[PDB]
């Protein structure tokens, strides 16, 4: 778990502090306010409620014809993949501290003290030989910047995370 | 203004003229083994405009002094092939045309109109079958540009839209699979413009009415 | 329609194995086309005419076929075998193109809403002489092309006179819906007013049922039924009971749109209520 | 380097080829008798042939798919060296492949005559 | 005489379906999806109960993290 | 201010819905729902642009 | 680097000359494409480093689906399907 | 987003049936609306001009990535609202604008291609894109393959292409064996200084735009676009030449080069005086584009011109899709089809158009306008921004020249509006159908853009300064 290159020590994204500059999947979707649920549903149901309202301003073949149910359980599904990149985008920069991160903050450091307390490592122990580490976590660092492109996420216990 | 020029026409097979023949070759059979003859005449009477004759005979008889053919007996004219020599413009340009209209006078005999264009293959024909409706007096017949069938070695093929921005030469040929003498009077051939609806006969070709239009 | 498949097997069986006469091939092809459901196999059936009179030395076929098929492919808007048919045509070294191929080839293409190759069969028509050429075919292809374009059919009515022609009973019935489906509800009742001091002939059943089902206006509708009670009493009653008037008309909060708008909608309704 | 030698050897064989390419400027005019095919006659009889558009992609698929295997063998030569991370790499690489896979199965697009 | 029910209509029907009626399809399938689900749902229990991963094996000499020493014996 | 930004915004939506209607050949007065469709989703894509704006100024002046 | 850029030349020249010879030009985009490889092969056993060798298998794998999609493209051009298509629907 | 987009894709579209394909593109239509409306928070990522690097240093992430991005974005919106939406509901529109089964996946593919082009690091990762690219437009241009006049487009946009990409190849590996690298993070003011490597970024930029077609390689990309289908040719003719020269901006490679110079004069001169020759429509717009990145190609002489840059792509792709729409637009208003690809061909079939449609002459007159740059429309504005950048670092004669060329070029645009606004006796062929209402509103829309976008300038500048300072 001992860092091999030396990193950015409390880098500002931000207004606001940093918390964790490459958070893990299970972190981020472990720290999402319900507003970003509110925000997953609201694209699973816009989608559908997309393609009804195009049906209703011009209809395909002239007569106003509801889409199939192929359609709505497609358009369902790539909601819910939408507002799920929107929630874990919107988290990520609560952790950059870029955002309002307060509750999170409070969150990160009552969850390390409970850690170093239990004696564990502060960022998990890998599978993954030291190299590899510093290879996912050059990887996956600020990944989120592409969401518009690709979708990639951290999910190696790597200890460069920024922090102290 | 300075622009490329636009036109409503252009002259294909001209003749009317003292050279015409010039402009135009022929092939028949003659090139194989065959009997079918072709010859091209020009022929300028008094009350009237002059004329193209083509006339031969299309004995289907096979050549038998050789083995490898199957089918033989056409006789065709085309226009010279298109001289691109350094720096001329290479073809001919059919992009604002939509039609061709030819003057003729026909028989009994199947003629087919006969385009060669830019294509990818060598032995591709755009054909389209000259239907003669009046036989014996003169009839414009006008075929749609975008109706020609392609065709390589006088199969049907994939019908992939003519090259219009280049075209080579234009010609009528006989594959008509029957013997007997055969003759076609053209007086010219030329690529006509996209016409404007009309509700009229023609002018060339009238019938009784009141006349409501005043006489000059 | 089930077993409509079939019976293509049993066609097949039945040149194989016995010589089948050449007038035999009229009816399969009205039968595999006209009769049923089933347009592919008629024109398989006019290719098997070709396939046998190029190679085994078959008679060949006759431009009826082609004329018939088109007007059989103008029915159900078939777009793949007009295309398929026409270079056929273009290639056909047996039989030509005369007056009956181009009116049904013109026919075809109104079905297919192509501007370009009806203006083409047109100019086919139009550059033949009156002899043998345009006829009121011709015209009731003409016109029904130019169902929402009052400039357009009105010079076509002109055109009839010129050509050398009369109008019939099926040549006045669209330009009554013509006029009709552009909002001249008025200009119509003059036309099947007239038309019988003009032409002598009597307006039929298929003429004033037209005029009232594409009247879109419920006073205009009623003007249309004022006339029909004292000039054809009985022939309209015998349309109450038969349930051919239809009510169709505009909504009423309906100026917010085109009142054009209205009539392509209203006719385009009424026309599916006409075809079956 | 490459440079230079694009460079000074451009005009040589430049005007190599120019000669010898004006070379052809007349010849062969192939006056051969191409009279039966300016016309539409055909003189085989037979040699139809056909070739089903699934038999052509079947040969020319040949080759991304041989691709996508021969991609395969750098994952085979260090897969312990990058074992969980490259194997995740390598079940995305596999997974992706697997959906043109899917949509040339779907498609129907491989079978010959049927 | 056989048509397709359909996924979404039922899950189980469609696999019983799809086994009976388009078998390599069902196979290849199962055995390409068995893969990674198996693997994410497999190789925790297998670290937790049948043996843990092996340690890392080296892939140059180990170089201790210390200043040089002073040593003595085998001098000039 | 905030007020004007959404009153402009607003006014380019309803411009651009009669624009839609003349170019359909369609009387202005055509749909007039489609009118306050058109103003709402313009006013709010010049409330976000105006909320940009507000957090732009808000960025410059705070580094002083 | 000799080879590669003198193939590399001498195919850039015979598809600058016939530029209407689709298969010639096709043979001569191959052949590029192979001289560039060879020389980018050559720098990188000079240097001894691994991009270069990396870049080179890209360039492979880039140049074998260039040419599936060109021959698709010459397929489509010259209409190897044939057709034998008539008396057919 | 765009490569789930892409999965799902070519999962959907293979087990569904031809007539899906406008289902299809409209659901992408809203998923790509959904993801710019949801996903548009990412902007606060590059407060004060903050850089990241993505991939290993194989991706660069900034504002004026993320900006090119959302314009890319929006872009493929309006063109797949084009594919998706029926302009008129009758059959001959039907067959004229039919999308392929796969063009929509190939469209997504493209956009993958330019969006890693523009945030490419790496010359490893800028050839795969550009690879990526260029294989897709040539999929995307050989789709429609039922005619001669677009196969001979195809193969030599192909054959041509080819040879640009591996010159591309040649000049990168050169880099390559000069320096052992492949980014340009080893290059430094010593190291241009003290090497001669400027003739290999001099080759790299050749390569590069004459992909997107500057003088005097452009007669081949104007042939292609007169060609291609008109519906592909809007997309084709954009999104590259976006791609390119976003990356070339961004490089910041060709600092006051006299090669890169004089080509942009030449490709001005070229596009402004070749206009006055073209009776055809497809090649007008094709120089009035390539005059168009004469003037963009003017910006990469010098450093700070973010916001010319971005503001002139911007107004130039905003116009851009208005003419072509209003193009498309006008095919209802003509008595007869070229073909069924480029159903118009010649700008004497728009003549009299201002008798069947008169605001779609309004609308084309504000966009001709703004190509010209008549205020207060977002043209002038653009070649305001261009004329002050290329004045504050002395570029003088420079200047001359792009006026010379905006006054020559207001010549062969207002060819298009006199033809116009003539008279045309001939009455339609065709009557009261409706046209599309959402296409109509795209249209009005982008109209509405370029005659009030100047508005907001105050605005634009100031989250500018804030966000790329
Ligand atoms: C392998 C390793 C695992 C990864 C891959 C897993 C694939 C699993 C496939 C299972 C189904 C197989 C199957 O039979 O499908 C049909 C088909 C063959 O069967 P068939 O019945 O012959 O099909 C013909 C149909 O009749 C004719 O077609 P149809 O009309 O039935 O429609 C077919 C349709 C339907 O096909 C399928 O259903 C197959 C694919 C199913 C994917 C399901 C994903 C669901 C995601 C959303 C879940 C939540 C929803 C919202 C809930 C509310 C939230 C508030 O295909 C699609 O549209 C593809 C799916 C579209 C995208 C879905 C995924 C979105 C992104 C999700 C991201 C993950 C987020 C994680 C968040 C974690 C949080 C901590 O096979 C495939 O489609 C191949 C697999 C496609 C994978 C994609
Ligand atoms: O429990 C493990 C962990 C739960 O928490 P944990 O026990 O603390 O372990 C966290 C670390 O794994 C503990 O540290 P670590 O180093 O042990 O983790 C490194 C990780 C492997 O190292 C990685 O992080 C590999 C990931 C590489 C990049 C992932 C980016 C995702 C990009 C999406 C694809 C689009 C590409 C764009 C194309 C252009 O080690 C593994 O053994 C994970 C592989 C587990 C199963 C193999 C993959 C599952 C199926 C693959 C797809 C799912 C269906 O979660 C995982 O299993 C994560 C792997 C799932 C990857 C999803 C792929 C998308
Ligand atoms: C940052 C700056 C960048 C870009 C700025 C551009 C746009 C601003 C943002 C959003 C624009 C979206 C506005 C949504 C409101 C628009 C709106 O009333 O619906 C539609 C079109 O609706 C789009 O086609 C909606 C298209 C949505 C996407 C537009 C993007 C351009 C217009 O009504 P309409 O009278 O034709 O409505 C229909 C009516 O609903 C039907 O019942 C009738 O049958 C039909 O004839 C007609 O009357
Ligand atoms: C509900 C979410 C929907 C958002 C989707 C946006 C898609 C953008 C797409 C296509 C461009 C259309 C015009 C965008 C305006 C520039 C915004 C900006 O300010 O440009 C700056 C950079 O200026 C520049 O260099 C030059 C820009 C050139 C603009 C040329 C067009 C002028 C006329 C447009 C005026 C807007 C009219 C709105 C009417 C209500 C980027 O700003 P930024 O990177 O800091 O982030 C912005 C925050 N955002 C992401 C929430 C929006
Ligand atoms: C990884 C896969 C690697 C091989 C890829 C093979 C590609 C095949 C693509 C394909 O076409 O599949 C869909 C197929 C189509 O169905 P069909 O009715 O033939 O459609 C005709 C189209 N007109 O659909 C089918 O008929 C096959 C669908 C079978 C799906 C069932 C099998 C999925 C596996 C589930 C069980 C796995 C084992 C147990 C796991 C327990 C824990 C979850």
């Amino acid at each position: 778990s001992t860092p091999l290159v030396k990193t950015s020590v409390n880098y500002s994204y931000g207004d606001y502090p940093l918390i964790d500059a490459d958070p893990h999947f299970k972190r981020v979707v472990g720290y999402m306010r319900p507003s970003d649920y509110g925000v997953i549903g609201l694209a699973t149901a816009a989608l559908p409620a997309g393609i009804c309202f195009a049906e209703w301003l011009d209809p395909v073949k002239g007569k106003f014809a509801r889409p199939s149910v192929k359609f709505l359980r497609v358009a369902t599904m790539l909601g819910f993949a939408v507002g799920f990149g929107a929630a874990y985008a919107r988290s990520s920069l609560r952790f950059f501290g870029v955002t309002e991160n307060a509750r999170e903050y409070k969150k990160d450091e009552a969850q390390m003290a409970a850690r170093k307390a239990a004696g564990l490592e502060p960022y998990g122990t890998s599978s993954l030989t030291p190299e590899l580490q510093e290879i996912a976590a050059k990887n996956s660092a600020h990944s989120i910047a592409g969401l518009f492109i690709f979708p990639w996420f951290n999910f190696v216990n790597h200890p460069y995370h920024g922090r102290e | 203004r300075l622009r490329p020029t636009e036109t409503t026409e252009q002259v294909l097979v001209n003749f009317t003229k003292p050279n015409s023949l010039e402009t135009v070759l022929t092939k028949c059979d003659e090139e194989l083994g065959g009997y079918s003859t072709v010859n091209l005449a020009l022929e300028r009477p008094t009350t009237g405009k002059p004329y193209g004759r083509f006339f031969g005979n299309l004995s289907l008889d096979l050549p038998k002094d050789n083995k490898m053919v199957t089918r033989s007996g056409f006789a065709m004219f085309r226009t010279l092939d298109q001289p691109s020599s350094m720096f001329k413009t290479n073809a001919w340009n059919w992009e604002q045309y939509r039609h061709l209209e030819l003057r003729v006078r026909g028989d009994r005999r199947k003629y087919f109109v006969n385009v060669q264009s830019a294509t990818p293959l060598a032995s591709d024909l755009y054909q389209h079958r000259l239907f003669i409706q009046t036989p014996g007096e003169w009839e414009t017949v006008v075929i749609p540009i975008d109706d020609f069938i392609l065709t390589n070695k006088g199969v049907v093929q994939e019908q992939m839209a003519m090259d219009t921005a280049n075209v080579y030469t234009v010609g009528i040929g006989l594959i008509d699979r029957q013997y007997g003498p055969y003759n076609l009077d053209i007086e010219y051939i030329k690529a006509v413009a996209h016409p404007p609806l009309e509700f009229k006969p023609k002018k060339e070709y009238e019938v009784e009415k009141e006349t409501i239009l005043l006489t000059p | 329609s089930e077993r409509a498949d079939l019976a293509w097997e049993m066609y097949g069986l039945l040149h194989k194995f016995y010589v089948v006469p050449f007038a035999d091939y009229y009816k399969a092809i009205k039968f595999f086309a006209q009769d049923v459901k089933r347009q592919d196999y008629a024109l398989l059936t006019f290719q098997q005419i070709r396939k046998n009179h190029d190679l085994h030395g078959q008679p060949a076929a006759t431009s009826e076929m082609v004329a018939f098929l088109f007007h059989e492919f103008a029915k159900t808007k078939y777009k793949r075998g007009i295309k398929r048919l026409h270079e056929v045509v273009a290639l056909e070294t047996s039989f030509d193109v005369n007056r009956d191929v181009l009116n049904e080839m013109m026919a075809a293409y109104v079905s297919v809403e192509d501007l370009n190759r009806v203006q083409d069969c047109w100019a086919q028509l139009q550059q033949l002489p009156p002899s043998i050429g345009a006829n009121n075919r011709s015209v009731d292809v003409l016109l029904s092309y130019f169902k929402d374009n009052i400039h357009y059919t009105e010079r076509t009515w002109q055109g009839i006179p010129e050509f050398g022609l009369l109008p019939t009973l099926e040549n006045y019935e669209q330009y009554l819906i013509n006029n009709c489906r552009t909002g001249n509800y008025r200009r119509a009742l003059e036309i099947t007013k007239n038309m019988e001091i003009d032409s002598g002939l009597k307006p039929t059943a298929k003429i004033i049922a037209a005029v009232y089902n594409y009247t879109f206006t419920e006073q205009r509708k009623l003007e249309v039924e004022q006339w029909a009670e004292k000039a054809h009493p009985e022939m309209w009653l015998e349309l109450k009971e038969g349930d051919k008037l239809k009510s169709l008309c505009l909504p009423a909060n309906s100026d917010n749109d085109n009142v054009e708008s209205l009539l392509k909608q209203a006719s385009a309704d009424m026309d599916e209520e006409m075809s079956g | 380097n490459t440079f230079i030698i694009f460079i000074i050897l451009i005009p040589i064989v430049g005007f190599a080829l120019l000669a010898v390419n004006i070379l052809l400027a007349v010849y062969k005019p192939y006056n051969e008798k191409l009279g039966a095919f300016e016309c539409g006659l055909t003189s085989f009889n037979q040699t139809r042939l056909a070739f089903n558009a699934a038999f052509i992609l079947v040969a020319i698929l040949f080759l991304p798919f041989d691709l996508e295997i021969s991609t395969l063998l750098p994952y085979v030569m260090s897969i312990y060296l990058v074992s969980n991370y490259g194997f995740t790499i390598v079940l995305l690489f596999l997974l992706i492949l697997i959906i043109g896979f899917v949509y040339e199965i779907n498609t129907n697009a491989l079978k010959i005559n049927k | 005489i056989n048509a397709n029910p359909g996924f979404w209509n039922g899950p189980f029907r469609y696999l019983r379906w799809s086994a009976h009626n388009r078998p390599h399809l069902f196979f290849a399938f199962a055995i390409g999806i068995a893969g990674p689900v198996a693997a994410l749902t497999l190789t925790p229990l297998r670290r937790k109960y049948l043996y843990p991963d092996h340690s890392p094996l080296p892939q140059s000499y180990p170089l201790p993290q210390r200043a040089r020493e002073q040593l003595t014996g085998f001098d000039d | 201010a905030l007020f004007t930004s959404l009153v402009g915004a607003s006014g380019l939506g309803f411009a651009t819905k009669f624009l839609s209607n003349k170019i359909r050949l369609k009387p202005a007065g055509y749909y007039p729902l489609g009118y306050v469709f058109s103003g709402v989703a313009w006013a709010g894509l010049g409330l976000v642009l105006h909320n940009v704006h507000q957090h732009s100024l808000e960025v410059l002046e705070k580094k002083k | 680097m000799f080879i590669g850029t003198i193939i590399l030349v001498l195919s850039f020249l015979g598809f600058v000359f016939n530029r209407r010879n689709i298969i010639l030009a096709f043979i001569c985009l191959e052949t590029m494409l192979l001289g560039i490889n060879l020389i980018l092969l050559r720098n990188s056993v000079l240097f001894d480093d691994i991009s270069g060798s990396l870049f080179a298998i890209v360039i492979i794998i880039l140049a074998g689906v260039e040419s599936a999609i060109g021959l698709s493209l010459l397929v489509s051009y010259y209409r190897l399907r044939g057709v034998i298509n008539s008396y057919g629907i | 987003m765009l490569i789930l987009a892409i999965i799902s894709l070519i999962t959907f579209v293979s087990m569904s049936k031809l007539s899906d394909n406008r289902a299809i593109i409209r659901l992408i239509n809203i998923y790509l609306i959904l993801v710019l409306v949801l996903d548009s928070f990412l902007y606060l990522l590059f407060l004060n001009n903050q850089t990241y690097t993505v991939m290993g240093e194989l991706l660069i992430f900034n504002s004026f990535t993320f900006y090119i991005d959302m314009l890319i974005y929006f872009i493929m919106i309006v063109i797949s609202s084009l594919y998706g939406y029926n302009l008129y509901n009758n059959n001959l529109y039907k067959t004229l604008f039919e999308p392929k089964k796969e063009l929509i996946i190939l469209f997504l593919i493209n956009i993958l291609g330019a969006l890693l082009i523009v945030h490419s690091n790496d010359f490893i990762t800028l050839f795969v894109a550009i690879e990526l690219q260029s294989y897709s437009i040539y999929l995307i241009t050989a789709i429609y393959n039922s005619s001669y006049k677009a196969s001979k487009a195809s193969m030599l946009y192909f054959f041509m292409g080819g040879i640009l990409s591996i010159l591309i190849a040649y000049s990168i590996n050169t880099y390559y064996s000069v320096l052992n690298s492949y980014t340009l993070h080893s290059l430094d003011s010593l190291i241009i200084n003290t090497l001669d490597l400027n003739l290999i970024l001099i080759a790299l930029s050749l390569g590069l735009l004459f992909k997107i077609g500057i003088a005097p390689l452009h007669k081949w990309l104007i042939s292609i676009y007169e060609n291609t289908p008109i519906l592909i040719t809007i997309y084709i003719s954009l999104i590259p030449k976006i791609s390119i020269l976003s990356y070339l901006v961004l490089s910041n490679i060709s600092i006051n080069s006299l090669v890169i110079s004089i080509l942009a004069i030449l490709t001005l001169l070229v596009g402004s005086v070749g206009g006055l020759l073209q009776i055809k429509i497809k090649r007008l717009l094709a120089f009035s584009g390539l005059t168009n990145a004469g003037y963009m190609m003017l910006l990469l002489l010098l450093n700070n011109n973010e916001f010319s840059y971005l503001y002139y792509i911007t107004q130039y792709s905003i116009s851009h899709l208005a003419i072509f729409m209003i193009i498309i637009f006008s095919i209802y208003y003509i008595n007869y089809i070229n073909n069924q690809y480029n159903p118009i061909i010649y700008v004497n079939q728009l003549k009299g158009l201002i008798h069947d449609n008169a605001y779609l002459v309004l609308s084309m007159a504000i966009v001709v306008f703004s190509f010209i740059g008549i205020p207060p429309l977002l043209g002038f504005f653009g070649k305001l921004n261009i004329l002050m950048s290329i004045l504050n670092n002395g570029y003088y004669f420079i200047s001359i020249v792009l006026i010379v060329a905006s006054l020559i070029s207001a010549l062969y645009y207002l060819y298009l509006l006199n033809v116009s606004i003539q008279d045309k006796n001939n009455i339609l062929i065709n009557s009261n159908e409706t046209v599309s209402s959402v296409l109509s509103y795209i249209l009005s829309s982008l109209i509405i853009l370029i005659t009030f976008g100047f508005i907001y300038n105050s605005l634009i500048i100031d989250i500018f300064n804030v966000y790329f300072n």
